[PDB]
RNA sequence: AUGCGAAAGCAGUUGAAGACAAGUGCUUGUCGUUCGUUAAAAUGGCCU
């Protein structure tokens, strides 16, 4: 029992447990009446109106195990509805930032704490966040381009949030979970929701593309796999709900996990098709036939690689033409015809394959010119009208270990006029490191020889996008959106 | 209308409305230039407010009423503050103003004069053959108040300080209703009824011109120094005639004329209406007693205007809380499947006695019946000769129809693969020399890729339950 | 003149109202909808028309609030399981209440309502609480601005009819009782400041079956208080069955007599009392009926004595299915079953 | 050419810094029921109830006195541990808010109003221990604090009055208790 | 709070050929009649303007049929020798037969009493005699005589223009509706003619070279002609002067053609065609004419007829075989004082300032495991799942909506042995599918793990676990077999 | 259950102090207690 209250002759109780549901009690006759969805526990519960008008009440949305995120709610009591609705930002972090603690039940699992484990949990992650080097806090942030909207995928849901106004506008479960039809209460609360992990647009705006994996049970005969599946989204632009079109159910065969997914450009199909990429090779390429009305396979390339490499990346030119497939330690160029590699016939050293020190955090190309390439300890900026690279700088006392393989891309991006945007966190360390992070910030040009502008902001920045009107936008671990522009 | 008796103020800021509310008239002043619940009830229910009039430094307004007596209304407090009273017990049939001086005429033709700021009755008041009269103003020859007008259908020009009259216009056949003085030379006058207005000038004693609307007559309202003048007809309208007092031309038509139209085609009309400067007040009903206003610029619409408001007329119930349809603004949309179509990453498209010229026959055509019976037929050696017989394109046709047979019914995919086994012994030169094999036999691949995988879960269930099996066989 | 005339409607006038302060009517049938009208004498014009979907309307009733006096509300009520509440210039605010905290097995229509003040006495706030008829003998009892469930009161047999009481005791405080009356004549007398407890019971004399029970005289449901100290304690208690007869009792008396003789027992009518309206003051007394025409009789109090003038043979009046009294002007408004209401003015008010 | 700004804010501030529950919720409907008033992490934001719409807000970066009561970069210990809607000074002058900071700070600010560059600022004395709630009934204030000396704390209840002189806020020791728990 | 989300079935990877709309409705043209007439059936034709009716030839027998009932309601048999082609007008009213004696017979429908006109043609049997189809006061009549001539049935003493240039057996002619003056012949030595009939008419305009013996021509648009001859059809540009396609999908001559437009159908155009082996064949002409529905009757089936556009009624699809069959298969289709009392329901609020609406789109009924699984019945959920006459995708959702929500052995906790047996039933079907056999691994996993002691104390579970250890085997080797297979498919790469 | 790692896996982890309860100064268990490490219960289930 987590919220308890009074009304205020004293009649009615009002209880907010674990399972969503708010139950009002008449005290006399032992009876209630409760409301039975409500989007995260109950943490807090009370009554306001001198009458009894409304009751407002606080909800955790206990599935976002990285951040507690609350929900501040007022209802109306009459009709039951919700009269008021208040909220931020919803990212979903990849670790539990600074001192965060669960809330306490009658078991420990994985959403919750049990007493003994609440106390020494606190300590350990303390510690934890103290000593270790690994730590990483990168957050999935997508754009909606032609309404300018920032989508939140979290875990089994997309909060849809724009940035002008400063308020959610739509909330979506996008997997067939146990997402509302139950309040999880112990071992409810050990099964966990299947995770949305990618989420891209097309550039003509009007497709969403959703890849989620899904967890089985656990002890279970079938709780050793996964099942990884695709999926593709359509809607209008006068409404707020995306239609499920097409269901793609494990894409590259059983188990296989997609660890890159990029749109297509304008020219190939009016942006109307998409790349897969697993962490063994293959590239596929779905496009939308349009005398049906679905999603297909259109081109394949598919090698049956013995080694898996996590990090992967690719990117694409502006004609349609030119793939570049950067698979760990070596990119490869590839035409979009043949799916295969490019052969010079003249072969002047543009060869086909790159053989770089590190393994590739990000490839990108700022024009139909310059290759960006981030590699696990350095940067490395090449062109491509004569293969060599241009520019080199050190990042391994920078990045050591302090993001997992393929992360950085979310870190780093650019813009598609101007420049890039570097972004280094380091955490101030006193005599040991402390809690408190540092995250510088620089912008260089499309030759990547002079910085355009150094800026720094203090708390921990997880997230760079670009706005498209020239400017780039900018999360932090405490949800403060900011922008660096013009 | 509901309105009875509206006034402007001076300058056109508020505008006073008597109106009756379960038989009981409150009066209540209303701002228009840019809602207020005060109000006065007369506690009475038979006396009425029979004549209205504004005053100006504290702003006040004067109720002549139905029982003899002549209301002092101050504003800010809901309260009569003073209440004249004429010595009998008649109806103030009209009250005017000017300076200090009021003036009203009685039910009984007496002309009374009160002074304000000694809160007094001056002088009981008659002249002869005035007998009958409803109307009365006061010329504004300074402050010197004197010759002032009083009419009914027969406008007379009354000397105070002589008690005579001077001049006697001819009026109408109606009695009048609307006496205003427009210049230090000139007055219009409109009866009740008449759509007629008479632009007599006072010394001379004759009519310059006649003025004629559209409908009946009901209000009217000039500028300053007699440029323009807004006409509240009968109908729901207001006419402006610009600059009337220039150059048959003894009858002049309305110059501009203005209606009001909502959005879904009726018609709202207008009442009481104030023009000044170049600046027009039109006032209408919303809902049944709440007066809305409009400012708008006369001198620059054109002849024929229809103002267009927005009056709620079909409106569908938009709640804020409520979504546009069924849910609040803080649920949360389910997952529904719907008819979304379901593939796997699999499925590889947009990328001697023998009977084999009944099956090249079945496969030129497509005969489900035909191709049912050849594959019927089962013996190994028969199979291996009609695929030796055959030619390539009827087989890769034939592996279509298998593949796609075996896919729907799993149960026959003994006989059909050892038809499809020997078929891929036989005609592979053809197959090899094909360049998109996938493409080509796309649903053979999807169903042998599901079998396949399936394997291993079916070879774990197998182990636990012959290890089940052998525990409890074993004793 | 007709304050149905400048808007009509399309069924049966089932529930007039005025509203206890402001010139306004508000009348409401199975058309769904629901019209307010500006009453003059003159021209009765339309203010607002609402129009609900798929819900008839059997009781539609103002209520302004007490401690407050600047929240108006419109209760609208027909055979469904829900009740509208409608808040009081381009959109309504329509509230809903639909759910019985736990008590749901009892009634199955919200139709039959009523709407009264209550005290909580421990804190001196008053809010406003509906009324329920329901099952068997059950009268429910919501506190309205939370649509919270307060109390519940079971009388034996059927429940016929109800109605609400008050008594003031001091500066300040009164106590409000609901009176509720059984198809056999049965009355039953529970307070509702302490709860659901039988302050007392008696009979009706005759009463064979009992249709309709009315207090007046005083501060009632109908020509409501407008603050605390304005309430008095109602006088006349008029009690009208299903033979058509009326019988009606001073309270004064019948308190201390506790099975009492009724003052009069009218019998003018002969079918069936479905409508029993006071005076605002409580001198006359309006009885009406439902079964057939121009069945409407006015009675003056205390002299228990049937208005002879009025209506004569030429009246229109109709299927008479709703009286409206007017709480200030002296207005009365019937409406019948063309749909279309007609007001008269009394002079002597 | 390029600036660095912050537009948009988040997290909506519980009072978890307690982490005893006193009242978790500080969001106070106003007085007449039509705004709703909540404390972000960076603002307080003013939300209309008769149309779901946030109207006015309060950012803690424009005004320099909230730049330098919450935005010290070094540490986020101060946090708005409690709103009051009246005046605390003088008797229904409206449209005023008194803010009780987690360290001693008392600041009253206009919502439905041009922020002018005086918000009227009140620091409380005796504050070595931390604040931990304030409330009252008419007239009399008091608050609850959190203090020490087994990994629990001292709740020290003093009574609040005002105007011994302009600054000086009068505190007096009502009671105090030694190891709490829970407290509602 | 929110509504409760319904369960979502599961919905495999879909299968090669599916169910595709098209088989949707002509596999709703159902409810086959076979009437056995006297000899073979040549043409069959329907009325245009209320299609209720439609005429069946034979020999020496016009029967006109209807829509409504399907019975023959009137019968011409006033001829002397072997009737061959019985066509309304366009207009509905008058129908024409030519018979073989050389002559043809033109009457209104509705009366055989009234022979209205008796047009002798040449004294070759007349095989088509057609109206024309803007015009409504012209007929043209083929025959073995090798001419058509156009007769205009006021003047029916000579042939108002007549039409030659062919050379061998003409049997096949077709109007065309934008151009009233210019008319298609299909001759049967190929060689399509085309006529202007406002021209000389002694020779053709030009000539179209469809290579196989044309058994009928129809113009399906007015640019478009379709040509049926031989085994293959061929559909002609008009303009242009060129063929567009040529389908030779199938195995005797194609015979009779039809074709149908803008009517009640997921297909806008249909054009079907029959082609004596029983096989009625429809394809459309949006996607260049490809197959998209079959039927096969057994004899060789000579003439079809699909409704015409607006029929209306219950359409229906006509096919006369050889054998003297007509086949016909059809796609069907208180008191006052009381009201006056309460009159106000059918309202709807028209005149009215503001309209609210509350009420709930109802929703389907729940079923009953639906409703178990939503009250947190678990063991009562997959009973009444298990219930003997479901579907397999219903028992498929639930055991694996149960699976998702983790109450396996929670389920399967209290049952006793007779309980276990039904389970163990649908187990030991539906190990042989895929989908049902990755679930059942699930579920007969953990319940082997429970019961093994019961398993050993009551012999009836023994021999059901006999039967799942051969039937799993055999899917092992099933599965062997496929992976074999699909390891010789890459070789063969 | 921590680190590295691919959806496999490969290495490693379960230490004390204090306090209290029960049973017999001794045994177990407990923690709204500290420091060191990379570390199933109260017959109780979702409104209209």
């Amino acid at each position: 029992v987590l919220s308890l209250s009074f009304s205020h002759d004293g009649s009615y109780l009002l209880s907010g447990g674990w399972e969503k549901v708010m139950s009002l009690w008449q005290l006399e006759t032992n009876s209630q009446q409760f409301l039975p969805r409500l989007n995260g526990i109950i943490i807090d519960c009370q009554v306001l109106g001198p009458q009894g008008n409304y009751y407002s009440l606080i909800l955790q949305m206990t599935e976002n195990n990285s951040n507690s995120d609350y929900q501040f709610l007022l209802l109306n009591a009459s009709d039951l509805t919700s009269k008021l609705s208040i909220n931020g930002p919803l990212p979903v972090f990849n670790s539990t930032i600074k001192h965060i603690q669960q809330p306490i039940s009658a078991m420990n699992t994985k959403n919750s704490n049990s007493i003994t484990s609440l106390n020494h949990s606190k300590k350990k992650q303390s510690r934890k966040l103290i000593k270790s080097r690994r730590q990483d806090f990168t957050t999935n942030v997508e754009i909606n381009p032609i309404n300018k909207n920032l989508y939140f995928p979290h875990i089994s849901a997309v909060q849809i949030f724009d940035f002008y106004k400063n308020e959610q506008v739509n909330y979506q479960y996008l997997t067939s979970g146990v997402n509302n039809s139950m309040g999880k209460v112990r071992f409810e609360l050990n099964l966990q929701d299947p995770i949305i992990t990618d989420l891209k647009f097309t550039k003509d705006g009007q497709w969403m593309i959703t890849y989620e994996i899904e967890y089985p049970p656990n002890d279970l005969l079938s709780s050793k796999d996964l099942t990884h599946i695709l999926k593709f989204w359509t809607k209008n632009d006068n409404e707020t709900n995306w239609n499920l079109k097409t269901k793609v159910i494990n894409p590259h065969g059983i188990s296989v996990p997609i660890t890159k997914i990029l749109p297509s450009p304008r020219s190939v199909n009016n942006s109307q098709g998409c790349l897969t990429a697993d962490n063994n090779g293959g590239l596929k390429f779905w496009s939308f036939d349009s005398h049906e009305s679905n999603w297909c396979l259109k081109k394949i390339s598919l090698p049956n690689f013995n080694h898996f490499s996590n990090s992967v990346s690719l990117a694409w030119s502006q004609d349609g033409s030119l793939i570049f497939h950067g698979f760990d330690d070596k990119l490869q160029i590839l035409d979009f015809d043949t799916f295969k590699k490019f052969e010079s016939l003249e072969n002047t050293k543009t060869v086909s394959e790159f053989t770089l020190d590190s393994e590739i955090q990000t490839v990108k190309l700022i024009n139909d010119t310059n290759l960006i390439v981030a590699t696990r300890t350095t940067l490395n900026a090449i062109n491509l009208l004569r293969g060599q690279v241009i520019n080199s700088f050190d990042l391994y006392p920078f990045v050591n270990g302090v993001y997992k393989n393929g992360h950085m891309d979310r870190l780093i991006t650019c813009d598609e006029r101007t420049g890039n945007i570097a972004l280094v966190i380091n955490q101030q360390l006193t005599d040991v490191p402390t809690i408190n992070y540092k995250s510088r910030i620089i912008i260089f040009d499309s030759d990547l020889s002079t910085k355009l502008g150094n800026f720094t902001h203090h708390e921990y920045i997880s997230w760079i996008g670009w706005n498209y009107d020239t400017d780039f936008i900018f999360l932090d671990i405490e949800s403060t959106l900011g922008v660096v522009g013009t | 209308s509901p309105v009875l008796q509206s006034a402007y103020d001076p300058s056109g800021q508020y505008l006073c409305y008597v109106t009756v509310a379960l038989d009981k008239q409150r009066v209540g002043v209303q701002p228009t230039q840019r809602w207020n619940e005060n109000f006065l009830y007369l506690e009475d229910s038979k006396l009425k407010v029979t004549c209205l009039k504004w005053v100006n430094d504290t702003v006040a307004i004067i109720l002549g009423m139905n029982n003899g007596e002549i209301w002092l209304y101050s504003v800010l407090a809901n309260e009569v503050t003073y209440k004249f009273t004429t010595g009998n017990s008649y109806e103030i049939k009209d009250i005017d103003l000017m300076g200090n001086q009021l003036w009203c005429i009685d039910s009984s033709d007496a002309f009374y004069q009160f002074d304000l700021l000694q809160f007094k009755l001056l002088q009981h008041f008659r002249i002869n053959n005035c007998v009958q009269l409803n109307k009365l103003t006061i010329v504004p020859a300074g402050d010197s108040v004197a010759q002032l007008l009083v009419a009914s259908h027969s406008i007379s020009l009354i000397d105070i300080e002589e008690k005579k009259v001077v001049m006697t216009f001819p009026g109408h056949v109606s009695p009048v209703s609307t006496l205003q003085v427009i210049t230090n030379e000139f007055f219009i006058s409109g009866a009740e009824g008449d759509r007629f207005l008479n632009v007599y000038d006072i010394h001379s004693g004759m009519t310059k011109c006649v003025l004629v609307a559209e409908s009946d007559i009901k209000e009217l309202s000039h500028s300053g120094q007699a440029d323009s003048i807004a006409v509240t007809t009968e109908d729901g309208s207001l006419e402006i005639f610009v600059d009337p007092l220039v150059s048959g031309n003894k009858s002049k038509k309305s110059s501009k004329k203005i209606q009001i139209v909502s959005k879904d085609g009726r018609k709202v009309p207008i009442y009481n209406a104030f023009i000044n400067k170049d600046l027009l007040n039109v006032s209408w009903l919303q809902n049944a007693t709440m007066p809305y206003f409009k400012n708008l610029q006369w001198r620059e619409i054109p002849n024929e205007y229809t103002v267009e408001i927005s009056l709620n007329w079909n409106n569908k119930n938009k709640s804020a809380d409520r979504d546009l349809h069924g849910k609040d603004l803080a649920s949360a949309t389910n997952y529904v499947e719907g008819n979304a179509r379901v593939t796997s990453g699999d499925n590889f498209k947009h990328v001697t006695g023998t009977v084999t010229v009944i099956l090249s026959q079945a496969l030129q055509s497509n005969d489900h019946s035909l191709l049912e019976t050849v594959l019927n037929n089962r013996d190994e050696r028969v199979i291996r000769d009609t695929i030796f017989r055959l030619k390539p394109a009827l087989a890769v046709i034939l592996l279509e129809r298998l593949a796609e047979r075996i896919a729907r019914q799993t149960h026959r995919q003994g006989p059909l693969n050892v038809w499809v086994k020997w078929c891929l012994i036989i005609h592979g030169g053809y197959l090899v020399s094909i360049p998109n094999l996938m493409s080509t036999l796309s649903s053979l691949h999807s169903t042998l890729k599901r079998r396949s995988d399936l394997l291993p879960r079916l070879l774990a269930l197998d182990a636990r339950l012959d290890c089940t099996i052998n525990k409890f066989k074993t004793l | 003149k007709d304050a149905n005339a400048s808007h009509p409607s399309h069924s049966a006038i089932q529930s007039l109202s005025f509203h206890p302060s402001k010139p306004l009517l508000l009348t409401g049938g199975y058309d769904k909808t629901l019209r307010i009208y500006h009453i003059d004498g003159k021209t009765n014009h339309l203010v607002t028309s609402l129009h609900l979907v798929g819900s008839p309307i059997q009781t539609c009733t103002f209520y302004t609030s007490l401690s407050n006096q600047n929240q108006q509300n419109i209760f609208t009520a027909g055979r469904r399981r829900y009740m509208h509440s409608w808040d009081l210039s381009q959109t309504a605010k329509i509230e809903k209440f639909s759910r019985l905290y736990g008590h749901e097995s009892t009634q199955r229509s919200f139709e039959n309502f009523k709407v009264a003040h209550l005290q909580n006495s421990q804190t001196n706030s008053v809010h406003g609480i509906v009324l329920l008829q329901g099952n068997n003998g059950w009268i429910n009892i919501l506190h309205s601005t939370s649509g919270l469930w307060l109390m519940g009161c079971k009388i034996e047999g059927v429940i016929t009819d109800f109605c609400i009481d008050y008594q003031p005791i001091s500066r300040g405080k009164f106590r409000t009782i609901l009176i509720a009356v059984n198809a056999y004549g049965e009355v039953w007398e529970f307070d509702l400041n302490k709860n659901g407890h039988v302050i007392r019971r008696w009979k009706d004399q005759g009463g064979v079956g009992i249709t309709k029970i009315q207090v007046g005289g005083g501060t009632t449901t109908t020509c409501p208080a407008l603050q605390i100290s304005k309430i008095k304690q109602n006088r006349w208690l008029a009690v009208g069955s299903e033979s058509g007869f009326v019988n009606l009792y001073d309270r004064n008396n019948a308190m201390t007599s506790s099975t009492p003789t009724p003052v009069a027992a009218l019998d003018q009518l002969t079918t069936t009392i479905s409508n029993l309206q006071f005076s605002p003051d409580g001198q006359i007394l309006c009885m009406a009926s439902r079964a057939v025409k121009d069945a409407l009789r006015l009675v003056h109090l205390p002299s228990c004595s049937v208005f002879s003038n009025w209506p004569t043979s030429g009246t229109p009046l109709g299927k008479v299915t709703s009286v409206a009294f007017s709480p200030s002007g002296g207005l009365l408004a019937v409406g019948n079953e063309q749909g279309k209401v007609r007001l008269w003015k009394l002079n002597h008010y | 050419q390029y600036k660095l700004s912050v537009v948009s804010g988040g997290k909506p501030a519980l009072n978890n810094l307690s982490s005893v529950t006193g009242n978790k919720n500080i969001a106070r409907l106003s007085q007449d029921q039509r705004n709703y008033i909540i404390p972000f992490n960076n603002q307080i934001k003013v939300y209309s109830v008769e149309t779901r719409q946030c109207v006015k807000t309060l950012k803690f970066a424009n005004n320099s006195l909230l730049s330098g009561i919450f935005l010290q970069e070094e540490e986020n210990n101060e946090s708005i541990v409690k709103i009051l809607l009246g005046d605390i000074t003088v008797p229904q002058q409206a449209h005023l808010i008194t803010v009780f900071t987690n360290n001693g700070h008392v600041i009253v600010l206009n919502y439905k109003g041009k922020l002018v560059e005086s918000p009227k600022h009140f620091k409380i004395s005796l504050a070595d221990e931390k604040l931990a709630n304030v409330f009252h009934s008419e007239g009399n204030y008091r608050i609850l604090t959190t203090f020490k000396d087994n990994s629990l704390q001292s709740y020290r209840l003093y009574a609040l009055t005002f105007d011994d002189a302009k600054k000086q806020f009068e505190v007096a020791h009502q009671a105090e208790w030694h190891n709490v728990i829970l407290s509602n | 709070s929110t509504a409760r989300p319904r369960i979502i079935t599961s919905k495999a990877p879909l299968l090669p050929q599916q169910t595709t709309p098209e088989q949707r409705y002509w596999r709703q043209y159902t409810s086959a009649q076979l009437v056995k007439e006297h000899n073979s059936v040549t043409h069959i034709s329907f009325n245009p303007q209320h299609p209720h009716d439609f005429a069946v030839t034979s020999s020496t027998r016009v029967q006109i049929f209807s829509s409504r009932t399907r019975q023959v309601i009137k019968t011409f048999s006033r001829f002397k020798d072997v009737v061959y082609s019985a066509s309304f007008r366009s207009d509905g009213k008058l129908l024409c037969a030519g018979d073989a004696t050389g002559l043809v017979s033109v009457y209104d429908s509705y009366n055989p009493r009234t022979i209205l006109l008796s047009i002798n043609a040449s004294t070759h049997p007349t095989h088509v005699t057609k109206f024309h189809t803007q015009d409504n006061k012209i007929l043209a009549t083929a025959s073995d005589d090798r001419v058509t001539r156009l007769w205009d049935i006021s003047n029916a003493y000579e042939p108002q223009l007549e039409l030659t240039g062919a050379t061998d057996y003409v049997r096949t002619l077709s109007f065309i509706p934008a151009a009233p003056h210019l008319v298609a012949t299909g001759s049967y030595d190929g060689l399509i003619r085309l006529y202007d009939t406002r021209s000389s008419g002694s020779t053709p305009i030009y000539s179209l070279n469809h290579d196989q013996p044309v058994e009928n021509v129809i113009a399906v648009s007015p640019t478009q002609i379709v040509s049926c001859g031989g085994n293959n059809f061929k559909v002609w540009d008009l303009t242009s002067n060129k063929k567009l396609y040529e389908r030779g999908n199938f195995n005797k001559a194609v015979t009779c053609l039809d074709y149908v437009e803008n009517f009640d159908s997921p297909m806008q155009s249909a054009l079907i065609a029959s082609s004596l082996d029983g096989h009625v064949k429809v394809f459309d002409p949006l996607d260049n004419f490809q197959v998209k529905f079959g039927w096969k009757f057994s004899g060789p089936v000579l003439s079809c007829a699909v409704s015409p556009s607006t029929a209306q009624g219950n359409r229906h699809l006509v096919a006369g075989l050889s054998s003297g069959l007509l086949a016909i298969r059809t796609k069907k289709k208180k008191s006052n004082n009381f009201q006056r009392m309460m009159r106000g329901s059918e309202y709807q609020g028209d005149q009215e300032h503001i309209i609210h609406n509350d009420k709930v789109r109802s929703q389907r009924r729940m079923r009953a495991f639906e409703r178990n699984i939503n009250q947190f019945k678990w063991s009562e959920a997959l009973d009444n799942a298990f219930v003997p006459g479901m579907a397999k995708e219903l028992t498929l959702t639930v055991l694996q909506e149960l699976r998702k929500r983790g109450k396996v052995r929670v389920a399967l906790y209290g049952r006793d042995e007779s309980t276990l047996e039904p389970l163990l039933n649908w187990c030991l079907k539906g190990i042989e599918d895929v989908r049902s056999a990755s679930i059942v691994a699930d579920w007969v996993a953990v319940v082997l793990e429970l019961y093994g002691n019961t398993l050993e104390s009551s012999p009836v579970l023994q021999e059901l676990m006999i039967d799942l250890k051969t039937k799993v085997r055999h899917e092992i080797h099933k599965s062997k077999e496929a992976q074999r297979i699909e390891g010789m498919l890459q070789l063969l790469t």
